[PDB]
This record gives structure tokens, C-alpha cells and sequence, in this order.
């Protein structure tokens, strides 16, 4: 029972406890994102579940201000918990100094919220990971953030059930610089080589920003034009 | 200071003056007290200014963090009452300021806000030292009929009068209108100065 | 044992005395509602269950305020204790803005409440699931809520031990944009569909509410003329 | 300020009038003064804005809770106990006001409440600057006998007095009648001028 | 184990440390109240134990205020505790609105109570149930309370041993806006018929109130003249 | 294992700590109490056990003021504990109210400090038991308490190893109203009988108060003309 | 498991670890004291047991002020903790009241402090007994205070290893009144028969108070006189 | 079970769960410090892992401030939280004093803060070990810390999978005073000297400071010079 | 399992856990003290464990002020934190008073530090031994102080791996008063004698201090002069 509590180390020097967390994520539909000119972006799968679902509201995109977005994979209510943390984290860093100079921060303030929770007993971790993506001083960035409080920065990666599927396909058929348009498209491309074949991609969510503007939410049928 | 926030059928115009004094000495004549809070709210700041500028970032933050939390704008009213929960929660340590807030929601809206939460609606409001000037100009000059261009007019004239009798208000009148159609839109300097000279005014 | 701590996660990265909290919710009896046109209802079986109990009293749809409803299933007190909060939550917000735009921030605020009894260990998750219809400035509005602190919107959704029969029943049945009494009548059918045939559907609650008006409770009479 | 509120056979009249003034400058000539904050009660404020605005909040909030908690309505009595308790806590950093509570349980009720949370029941009760001429024109001139047109003429004619006497009062009249037949219902401007014209009056 | 922690559920939905608390109750004396023509009374069998204890002392019905009323069964200490509770939580709520509108409320409070000890570890449920009854402003009331915080409100109902003896009982004689000492008589009879035949009542604790006056508690003369 | 924590319930309903708490009262030797005509006493065996000790001290009657007295039986710490608690609690009643109207509320104070320490995990209980008795402005009051924090008003009743042998012999012989020297007869007679027949009772502790009157403890000599 | 934590009665109302706590005394070399004619005195054996310690300091018998003293057995960490509070606890009732009258009462507060630790989870209980001789206003002392927080008054007695084969000794030998030098030779003997035979006694530490003096602590050369 | 609990010691006084923490530091990838003529410097392997990472940011050297930097080898998320720690505790001390006179100082208060996580429950320990080098009033200073919060001051010193490797060909080849160049060269022979043989050194992160200077991170071409 | 936690005594009166910290101390290398004319010494044996380590810097003798010392053994970073608190205490006492009268006293609060770690749940002990050396009013001091918070006074002692053979071997030889160079070599001596033989002792630390002076650290080449 080296398994059972989030305070105790495996004899190999591992956390299950946080590694179990991982799998939590797993069990999400598949999101990615890409850096591209000048931009980032996010491609969410959504598994459409129902059409007593109301589909224009519940949707794994949120925007955390006008110039930073996320998507999350894994437990829904832990992810909404996190958003909101990171919405409220932003908001405390522009009142304090007027902007959000370097995003990485915003970030790693989520990560170490995160953290917490798998060093202190009385708490399960969060069965969630991040995609963080937006345009700050430095360019525009793109993350991710794990259970465990772990973050890196991509030019391109993905979360959930088909992450690598997704990342194997953007291994081989990535380049930095796209237009936006043919960075979608790859993106679509790559979000399809993580179904089981003789399965059909429905409409996805999709979201952009570009150096100067504000976050864009495409529309349904602007999606419909790639798939 | 000066500050004004008028209402007209489909538009809020609201416009300030510039000067921060401490007494009678100057100290800038470029000072900022209009601000764009939300996509169709705007607030005007008079008093201490270290009070009214923490209050500006509050609303920014917040109006922000409603928008994304409810995917619709906060509400002028609500913006009003958040204001008047939060100065009111500290009157005895109160923020030393006087707010006008001014936007559309399915209306045009302006609330004037004082240091102890108190928050009244009108057709229009003034704040500030120079206000009881401006009043004077709205009195016998404001009418619920006048077009856009007609409220700029106004606005111009009655702090370009409170500017001429107040000494603690002075430098460049700044406007802005709000209008469902284009949102909160901030004149540009040419054309206040532009409208200063065809009405045949000053500073 | 990886099912005796509500801060324990499965090696797939479950939470198994979430999923088992989620099954007190299945002991309740059912509960369903439906949007139609420029409105929303809420309908509820009653296990009655003697002569003895005053049945003008305890009853599963309750108003959260005029404009905004509730029914539960699961852990009878457990629910009284989320109806509460649910009740306070909403004049809190009401004080502070001076009206409830987004119905959907009263039920997230609940769902948080359950999420947290989800990962701090020394407490169990509340086992009841919600559903919240109402109207406010997005329109009418119908979601859930469960032990998990999961939220969904829907056009027609159940709760309770007849939840599945009652969710197939609509996803075959179910237009948007009825008038009320063809909704009601739909969901006096779905309802019916969940029972064990040789069982009659005794006297159940409803309530609706249409846009620029206040909620209004059926009474047994008004609700006869459906059976 | 100048409110006003009688009680009636079954019936209870609620009026105020409008005028908002830092000290003799009036700001606001159309504040609000009266609310509706349950279905068979309403509230009358004056004193310092801030703190009544906060307490016409708190008082729609928590009587909204407790008729869901109970099915029914708080009675009126028990609201100006609610209030009694509240403002006496707090008597030492006290909410600055003089509220009226009127409505219908059982029966009629007016209770008046002071910042300390004196609350005292009464047949008719009036409250802030205008109140000692609304006073004059009660003791001369209130029935219980009188109808409710009657009685709505009547604190029309109160609060006018009060209106020519009292700078810090002004502005529309402002009316509510409760009954258990309509509940509480406020009155229309134009049926209030109306009034006005037919009693020969002003403002 | 599913069965040792307040905080568990089992893997159908369920808290046996609930449930067990529930077994407690079983173990005290049968009472039971029932509405009538405009009031309401209880009536508790006293398991009378010994000539050396005091009788007119220590006792299962117990005044809350002047309108009302409660009688508990199961563990005794406990029952003190809760009638405690309820006593100043009954004048908390007088001194706040001036009276007590509405009975219910108060049953709320004490079943809040008792549901908090039913979802945080380190604190074990009360094994007692509770009827109460009074008048207030909607009228005659009854309702009874268990270990779980689960309410209800009746015509009649009992708590201990005997009450599903009793509740049959009146399931089958029971009616509505009887006159008092008809009440009583039925009432009597139905205690009877739960005890062990070749085993007398001895003389029980009786208490009615009826609209517009105070509660009476019958002395045993009273009492003796139905036995 | 129903049965390690104070907060676990047996499936039955029992709280086994609690019982077993109650086990340790056993082992203290006998004391009783009995009311007489104006008056109540107490009388206990003291396990008199080496001329090394000091007997004039430690001793197990203890005055809580001039017309309340208590003796314990079970763990000395524990009982020397809830003495002092018993003291103070009199004295916090009598600065608030100037005088103890009704000893039963001293009592309950005693007895809900004992069923907290039956309700918490962290804690244990006590393991004693109290006889109390005195006057008051209702008259002669006789009570016990138990570990559980259960409270009863008796005639006469006892505590400790002999318990049952002295209450089936009060049950036999004893009689209300008698005088005080009778009484203490009875009282010695009642304790011999529990004693293993070739064994002599020692000198044991005798006080008694009479209405109007303090509390007077009966020295040694005067013991001894009842031997 | 009745064993393994403070907070566990066994099934027969035993608190194993409190008597445990009891066999760490037991470890300890054995100390006495006696009350004689005016006076009172302790003796301490002193497991002497290396000539690199410094005898003249770490010494058993320690002066809670001028007026009394006490000696431990047991664990010698916990000993000096308990020694430091009795000293604190002697001048917080000095500052109150100017005096100590009764040193019954520091006892008590010494063993109350002891009792705590034998009732709350999270502590171990002390280890260790500790005698507390002086004079008050009473006259000579004599108390001893176990792990329990059990407290005695004695003309004799004795804790640590030897404290059986001192104690019987004194049974046979020990008379009141003794003048100091007869006490001091009958506490030699006493501690004498408690060797194993063919074992000397080294010197002892002795202190003495007599009515209307302070201690005095009999110096090595004084001490061999009685060897 | 002498392994489960960061509170428990083994027999032979071993804390098995800080030890495992230890294996945790093992995993990272290795990284080297030493101290040269007038100056220190540090190098990290970087396991690069894609070319979908972004390689200029997340990176294993971190600036404490000007003059102090560090890296760290074990999990990712507990290495951030220990820098962040040791940035604010180095402010801290220069808000205090004007200056950091002695790096021991800032050290010694991560190794504290590290050795509390090795003490009570509640915590598991930092998975971490970290070099920090820098200029300080004494020197150029060189130390390590351990997940057991041990400090040590070197010359040059490795932590990482390749520590042992690296530690004994310094202890072979390494000399005080190198020149920097020099010192670089050794370095990066060192860090061969641990890799599998058929398995190329990629890009290391290598700063320095020397006496008088801030800190300087190479960039990838000065860096490539030296592969 | 008497074994496993700080809070429970074994059935013979121990503490096994505070037993094994003490086995951490006989990891720790050996250090000793010894008092001689007119003053005291102390020597430590370093495990000298690599060239690349600086020695100049870590080292076991540590001045707690100018006239007070400290060596330890044990885990180190518990050492580290205890030479902390002793600092810390010293000036605490110093600012208090204006000095520091007699050096027991600081002991003594380092000593209790340490038994609270083995009375209360939650934390573990300190694996650590402490000896104190310094002169104070008294005179010249020698304290040694273990994990379970005993102290002891000494004329001479040691701690650490040798121990035993430091001990025996200063039972045999020591004599009081030796001149300070006498006393050193002595002292370098027994310190040989608990070497492996075939097994050189490297360069050790040795501090001293006489009567009215301050501290003074042997620098290498002054030891060298004993080797």
C-alpha cells in the first residue's frame, strides 16, 4: 500500500496517488492547441452526448480574460474549480500592477494551486490537466499543466483520451508559422487521426488570437468550413 | 474637478475635465478621470485621487470577471449597486470619492454614486467642485431631444463654463459617447478642439 | 480498498465513493423537467406512501425565489440542506447586484459547495442531484447538478430511480417549443413510461414558469385533468 | 425628506416625495423613497442614502428567504422587530436613518423606527425635515373613518405642505396602497397629478 | 467495512452508521401523536422501571414553549441534548421576529442539527428521534425527526418499539377532526394493541393543545379514566 | 471492532466505549442515597485499605456547596475532574441568578459535559458515575448520572460494585417520609447486604441535610453507633 | 487492540495504556517519605552509576519553593517537565492570594494537568510519580500523584522500583511521632530492605521540614552517619 | 510497516519515506557545479524530449537574484515552490539588512524549510535536491541541499541519475583555480563521462559569476563551442 | 505493533520510538567533552569524506555563544535546527536577565524542546545528541542531552558511533584538573582508542575555554601538534 495516500513515496521515489490523478485526464475528449503567425490556437473535441444537451452553453474552451484562454481534461467539476481560480489569479495580478505582463505566471500560480494538493494529506489531487493559451509581452504562448503541478511550454500539444495520437500526428506533420487557416486545418487533421476509424469528428470548438486583438470563438458553421 | 454624465434616447455622453491640484497648486494638467469600465459603461472619478483610481481597477476587474463568468454584461444598475454595497460596507473609512456611472444596457443609464454608497439614477449628473456650475448650463440648456452631436455641444459648454468660474477644473475637455451601435467610443482631441472653436470658447 | 475515502483515486483514476454517493441519488423517486415555449416546467413523482402524512406539506419542487425552482433526489436531508443554500446563495447575490442574471452562477455556486465535499477528506459528498429551472436575461433556463458537483443545461432532462426510461422516452418524444399544455402532457406520458406497468401514476407536482412572469404551482386539481 | 405613512380600516397609504440634496444643493430632484419589499409590505426611508439604500436590500432579501422558509409572509410586526434588532446591534456605528414600515397581516400596521432601533407601532407615523408640517396637517385633518381616496388625498395634501415648507423636500409625490385585495399597489403618476389638479395645488 | 465511518458510503448509496444510529431509536418506549379537531396531542407509554425512581420527575414529553411540543426515543443523554437545542433555538427565533410563525422552521433547525453529524468524520449521529407538536400560525402541527435529519409532517405517527404496532393500528381506525377525548381513546387503544398480549398499559404521559390556548398535560387521574 | 471508537454505533445501535466506560463505575466501591421525611443523605462504603493512609482525607462524599453534596464511584482522576466542574458550574449559576432554584439544571450541566465526551472522536469518557443530592426551592433531590451523561431522579438508588444488591434491597424495604436516624439504619443495612457474608463493614461516610438547614457529615463516632 | 491508544477503555472499564504509563515508575530507583513529630521527610535512592557523572547536581528530591519538595520515579524527561510545573503553578497561587494555604491544592493542579493526558488522543500519558511533602496551614504533607492523576495523602509512603518492599516495611515498622533522627533511621531501614541482599546502600538524598521552618537538604557527611 | 509514515523511525533509527524521497532525485537528469579561479559555475544536462517544446523557456538553472542561482534535480513541481521560496527568503533578507552578506544563510533557511517537511505528519517531503552557487562576502560559494534538508559546502559537487558518475571523476580529474574555460572543459567531460556510451551530450545550460560580476548564462552557441 | 508511534508505551513502560532515535545518534561520528583546570574542552572526530567537499566550512563544533558551545550527533539536519533554537534561547535569556547565569538552564530548554517531540501525536523525535560546554557562573559546564530530553552533567562524556569506547576508556584514565594540554591529549587518545585499528584519526575539531575567556577554535596545525 505505497497506493493509497497522497503523502507517501513508492521505495522508486513516485507518487501513485498523483499518478492516478493523471489518469483521471485520460478519460477526457481530446483538446490541442498550436502555436502559428503571429497567433495561438485551441481545438476542442467535445463528445455531443444527447440532443436534450443544451450545446451552446457546456463547453471545454473558456476564456480566462480577453487575451488568455484554457481547456481542461478530466473531472468537469474539478476543471471548473481551476478555471475559475485562474480567472480570479488574472484579475489579482492586473489590479496589482495594471496588466499580465508574462503569462507563464498565471500559470505556474495555477501549478502551484495545484502542487499543494498532492504534498499536504487531507486532500485528493485535482484529476485535471490545462491548456493555456494567449498573447502577453512576450509573444504568444502556449501551456500545459498536469495534476501534479508540472508545466512546460509548446509550440504545439494536447490533452486527453487521444493526446498522443495527437501529438505523434503534430510530431510529423507540424510547422511553426502557418497561416491561421492551414493551422486549423492541421489542427482538424490531427484531432482526426486520434478517432477510431469508421468515426465521424462532429463539430469542434475552436478559438484564435492573433498579436493586437482579442480572443475570437469561432462560430459553428465557420468550423463546418474544415471539416 | 468636473465631471458630467447625461442620458439622450439611444446615447450616454460623459465628459471630464483634467486638472489634479493639491490646494491651489497645479501639479498636472493632464490627469485622467474618464474611464472605460465595460463594453457599454463608463465612470467618471472625482475626489482623493488614490481612492478613485483603486476603485477604477476594482471595476475593471470585476466587470471583467462578471462578463466572463455570465457571458452577458453586468447591468448599469448592478454596476451602481455593487458600488454603492462596497462604499457603504466601509463609510467609516470611506473612499473620499463622488462616481458617476454611465452606460446602455437595454437603456441608457447614469448613476452618481457618493462616499457613502448612496446611489441615485437621473437623466443627467454632475460631480466634482465645478458641478454646481455645470448644473447651472444643463438647467437651462438640456433637452431629453437632443441628438448626439447636440449632447457633445452641451457637455462641452457646461464644462468650459465650470473650467472659466473653477479653479480646481481645467485643461482638455474629454468626451465620450456610448451607443449600442459602436459601443464606448472616446472622441478624439481634434474634434473636441474642433467643436471648442465653432462654438467659440477656451483652455 | 480504494473505495473508503472520498480523497482515494482508482489506479483508472475513479473516485468510487463519488460514483456510490451518485447511487443514493438513484433511491429517489423521479423527477423531470422541460424548456417549451418562452418557458420551462418542472413535473415530480411523489412515492405516496400513507394516508397518515399531510401531503400538502413535504414535496420535492421548492423555489429557490419567484423566478428560479428546484427539484431533488437522493438523501432527503441532504437536499433540505441544499435547498437552503441554494436559497441564501441566491439573495446574496441579489443583495449584491440587485438581481440574478445568470441563473447558471446560483447553480454553479452549488455545484462548488458539492465539489469541495468531494476532495477534502473528513467529509462525504451530499448524495442528492438537482435539477434548476428557471427564468433570467439569457432566457429560460434548465440544468442539473450532482453529487459530484457536475453540471449540465438541457432542453428536457430526469433525475431519480426512473431517470432512464423518462431521458430515452423524451430524446424519442421531445419538440422544442411547445405550449404548455402539450408539454405537460408529454411529460405526464415520459413519467409514466418509468413506471412498472400494472402501476398507476398517483397525483405528481408541477410547477412552470413563462418569460415576465412568476412561477406558478399546479394544484392537485389543475394536475387530475392530465392523468 | 418627507414620508409619510397612514393606516385605514383595511388598508395602509405609503407616500414620500422625491427630493435628494446635499445640504442646499439639490442634486436629485427624483430619488426613490418608497418600496415595495414584501407582497403585502412596504418601506419608507430617510436619513443617509448609503445606509437606507443598503437596508432596503437586505430587507427585500431576507423577507423574500423567510417567506419561502415559512410559506408565509413575515408578519409586519415582526419585520420592525427584525429591523429593531438589526439597528440596535449597530447602534454605536449605527445605519443613519428613520425608516417606516407599513403593510397587512391580519390587519393594518405602521411601525416607526429610529438608528437606534426604537420601533414604535401608531396609526399614522411621518418621518424626516418635512415630517413636523406633515404632522400639523394629520392631527388636523386624518379620519380613521376615511376612505382610501380619501386617505390618499389626504397625505398628498401632507407631503405638499411639507413640499412648501421644507427645502430638503421636493419633487413628484410618490403613492402606494396596500390591501389584502390588490396587495401593494403604487400608485401612477398621472392619477397622482390628477390629484393634485383637483385639490388645487403644486411642485 | 462500509459500515464504520459516518463518512462511507456504500457501494449502493447507502450510510449504516445512519441506519445503525436509527436502530437506537427502537430501543425507547412507544409514543406517538395525532391531530384532531383543532389541535393536536401525543401520548408516551413510560417503560416504568422501579418504585424507588421518581415518577413525576423524569419524563418523555417535554414543552419547547407554551405551543409546543416533543417527545423523543432512543438514547436518553442524547435526547436532552437535542430538546436543549430546540428550546433556545425556539427563542432565538422569538427574539428575532417577535413569535413563531411557522413550527416548521424550528423542526428545521433541529433536523440541520442532526444532519451535520450524519457528513463530517469525528462525530457520531444522535440515536434519537423526535415528534413534535404545537399550534401556530398555520395550525395544528405534528411532525417527527429521525437520527438521519429526514422530516415529515402528519395526521399522526409514532417513534420507538412499538410503532409499527402503532402506525397500522391507525392506519386502519384513524380520523380526521375527532374530539379530544375520542383522539385520546384511539390513541390509547393503538399503544395497546403494540404491546406484548398478557401485558397492561400502565398509566402513560398525555398532553393536548387546542387553537387559541396553552398546552395541558393531563395528570394521572386524567389519565387513568381511559385505561 | 464496534467497539474502539466512541463514535462508532454497533449495528444494533450501541455505543460499546460508552458501555464499557460504564464497566469502570463497577469497580468503585458502594454509595448510595435515599430521601427521608425533610431531608435526603448519602452514605458510602470507602475500601479502607492500609493504616499508612490518611483517612480524615481522601474520602469520597464531597460538599458542591452548603445544600448540594455528590459521591462518585469508578475512576478517582476522572471523578475529582467532574467534582470541581461541579463546583464551579454552581458557582457561575449563583453569581448569575444569586441562588440555585432547581438542583436538576446543576445536574444537567454535569451530565452534558459527560455525553460530549461520548459524541467526539479525540476524546474518551468518563469513567464515573455521581450520586447528587441536596435542597432546593423545590424540595429534597436525589439524582445519578452516568458516563452516557444519563440522568435520573430516584427515592434512593446507589452506585458502584454493590449497586444491585443495595437497590433490590431498597426496592424491598424501603419507605418514604422516615426519620433521619431510621433512614441511616436502613441505609447500613442496605450496604451490609452486599458485602460478601465474613466480611465486616468498616466505618464508612454519612452526611444528610434536612430543608432549612446545611449539610452536616456525620463524624466517625457517630458513625459507629449504627455499626 | 484495548491496548494501544489512551482514549480506549477495554471491556472491562480498563485504561491499558494509563497503566502502562504506570510501569515506566516502576523503572525508577525507589524514593520515600514519612511525616514524624512537627516535620516531614523525603529520602531518594540515587542509581549512582559512574564517577564521570557530577553527583552534586542531577539529583531526585527538588524544592517546589521553601515550604515544599517533591520526588520523582519514572521517566526523568517527564519528571522535570512536571517538577517545572508544579513550581509555576505554586507562584501563580502565591501571586493570587499572597499565600499557599493548602499544598492538597497544588497537588491536585499537578494531577489535573496529568488526567488531561490520560484522555485526549494526540498525548502520551506522563510517565512518571512524583511524592510532594511540606507544610501549609493545615500542617505536614504528605501526598503522592501517579500517571492517572491519582492522589493520596499518607503518613508513609514510597514510589519506584522498591516501593512494595518499602511500603510492607513500613506497615510493620512505622509509628507516628517519631523525633527526626528515629524517622530518618526507620526511612534507612525501610529503603535497606528493599536491596537485593549482598547490596549495598550508597548515600541517599535526604530533606526535612519541620513546623515553622524551611527545608533543609542533609548534606553527604550528615547523611553517612545513618549508613 | 517502518515505511509508510514520514514520523516513523525504524529500528535503527532510519526515516525510510525521507530516503525514498531521495530516490525521487534520482530520476532528474544530472547537473554539476563548480568553483573555479575566482568564481563558480554550474552546468545541467537538459533531458530534451521533442521539438514541440519550447526550449528557450523551461530550463533547470534559475537566478535567485543577481549574484546566487541554482538548479534542482527530482520532481519538476516541488523544485518550482523551493526556488520561489528561496527568491523570497533572499529578498527578504535584503529588505532586513540591505544585503546578503553569507549564502550559507539563504541555504540553510531551504534546508529548514525542507527538514519541517521530514518531521510532521501531515506532509511527505520535498522530492528535490538542489546546487546553489554564487558570490557572496566570504567568497564563491558552492553548496548542496537534500529532501532531508542536509547541507553541504563543496568545490564541485553533482546531483541527478548521473551524480556518482560525475562526483568520481571530479574526484579524479578536478583542480582548484582553473581558469573559467578550463573549468567549463572539465565540466563538460565530467557530464560525458555519465552518459551510456552510443549516447550524445545535446545542448547543456552552463552560468557563471565570477568575483566582482553578476551572474552571465551562456547562450547555445558559446555553449556548442565546448561539445 | 508497541512500536510505531511517539504516543504509545509498550506494556513494559517504554517508548520504542524515542528508543530509536536514539540509534539515529550512534550513525552520527563521535565527539567528547571534558572538563579540566579551570575549564572545559570539547573534540570531535570528523568523517572526512571527500577532497571536494570544503572542510573550513561544515563542522560539528558550533558556538551557541561566546562562552557556550555545542557538538552534535545525529541526523544533521535536525542538529542544524537545534543549534538554532539553542542560539535563539541563549539571547532570548541574555535579553531578559542581561546574561546568562547558570548554562543548565539553556540545556534544560533545549532538553524540553526535545520531550515535547515524544509526548505529542503528529511530529517525531529529534535523532539527535547534543553535549553543551561553557563556563557560567557556576563554573566551567559539561551537559550532554538526548532525544528523549534527558540531560546529565559530566565531568567528562561523549556521543556518536564511539561512544563506549570513548566512555570506558575515560573511565580508566580521566583525572580532574589536568592542565589544557594534558586534558587535549587525553582527550585524542580515547578518541584513538575507538578507531578500527589499522584506521588513522584525520585531523579532528577541538575548541576550549578557561575562566574568565572567550572561546577559542584550535586551528589545523595547533592539532596537528596531538596527532
Amino acid at each position: 500500500a505505497y497506493d493509497r495516500a497522497i503523502t507517501v513515496f513508492s521505495p522508486d521515489g513516485r507518487l501513485f496517488q498523483v499518478e492516478y490523478a493523471r489518469e483521471a485526464v485520460k478519460k477526457g475528449s481530446t483538446a490541442l492547441g498550436m502555436k502559428f503567425a503571429n497567433g495561438v490556437l485551441l481545438i476542442s473535441d467535445k463528445k455531443v452526448r444527447s440532443r436534450l444537451i443544451e450545446q451552446n452553453s457546456i463547453e471545454k474552451i473558456q476564456l480566462i480574460d480577453d487575451y488568455v484562454a484554457a481547456v481542461t481534461s478530466g473531472l468537469v467539476a474539478d476543471a471548473r474549480v481551476l478555471v475559475d481560480f485562474a480567472r480570479i489569479s488574472a484579475q489579482q495580478e492586473k489590479v496589482t500592477y495594471g496588466s499580465l505582463v508574462n503569462i507563464e505566471n498565471l500559470v505556474k500560480r495555477v501549478a502551484d494551486q495545484m502542487q499543494q494538493y498532492t504534498q499536504y494529506g487531507g486532500v485528493r489531487p485535482y484529476g485535471v490537466s490545462l491548456i493555456f493559451a494567449g498573447i502577453d509581452q512576450i509573444g504568444p504562448r502556449l501551456f500545459d499543466c498536469d495534476p501534479a503541478g508540472t508545466i512546460n511550454e509548446y509550440k504545439a500539444t494536447a490533452i486527453g483520451s487521444g493526446k498522443d495520437a495527437v501529438v505523434s500526428f503534430l510530431e510529423r506533420e507540424y510547422k511553426e508559422n502557418l497561416p491561421e487557416k492551414e493551422a486549423v486545418t492541421l489542427g482538424i487533421k490531427a484531432l482526426k487521426s486520434s478517432l477510431e476509424e469508421g468515426e465521424e469528428l462532429k463539430a469542434p470548438e475552436i478559438a484564435s488570437i492573433t498579436v493586437g486583438n482579442k480572443y475570437r470563438i469561432y462560430d459553428q458553421e465557420e468550423v463546418k468550413k474544415f471539416l | 474637478t468636473t465631471t458630467v454624465g447625461i442620458t439622450l434616447k439611444d446615447a450616454v455622453i460623459m465628459a471630464t475635465e483634467r486638472r489634479v491640484t493639491m490646494e491651489n497648486f497645479i501639479m498636472h494638467k493632464n490627469g485622467k478621470k474618464l474611464f472605460q469600465i465595460d463594453t457599454y459603461t463608463g465612470m467618471t472619478i472625482a475626489g482623493l485621487v488614490g481612492d478613485a483610481q483603486v476603485l477604477v481597477r476594482y471595476m475593471k476587474a470585476e466587470l471583467e470577471l462578471y462578463r466572463l463568468q455570465r457571458r452577458v454584461n453586468m447591468p448599469i444598475e448592478a454596476v451602481a449597486t455593487l458600488l454603492s454595497n462596497m462604499l457603504n460596507q466601509v463609510k467609516y473609512m470611506p473612499y473620499m470619492v463622488q462616481l458617476l456611472v454611465g452606460g446602455i444596457d437595454t437603456a441608457p443609464h447614469v448613476f452618481s454614486i457618493d462616499a457613502a454608497g448612496g446611489s441615485v439614477e437621473d437623466i443627467y449628473a454632475s460631480t466634482g467642485s465645478g458641478s454646481p456650475f455645470v448644473y447651472g448650463v444643463l438647467e437651462s440648456q438640456y433637452s431629453e431631444k437632443m441628438t448626439v452631436d447636440e449632447g457633445v455641444d452641451l457637455v462641452i459648454r457646461a464644462i468650459s463654463a465650470a473650467k472659466q468660474r473653477d479653479s480646481a477644473s481645467g485643461g482638455m475637455i474629454d468626451v465620450a459617447v456610448i451607443t449600442r451601435k459602436d459601443g464606448y467610443v472616446q472622441l478624439p482631441t481634434d474634434q473636441i478642439e474642433s467643436r471648442i472653436r465653432k462654438l467659440g470658447l477656451i483652455l
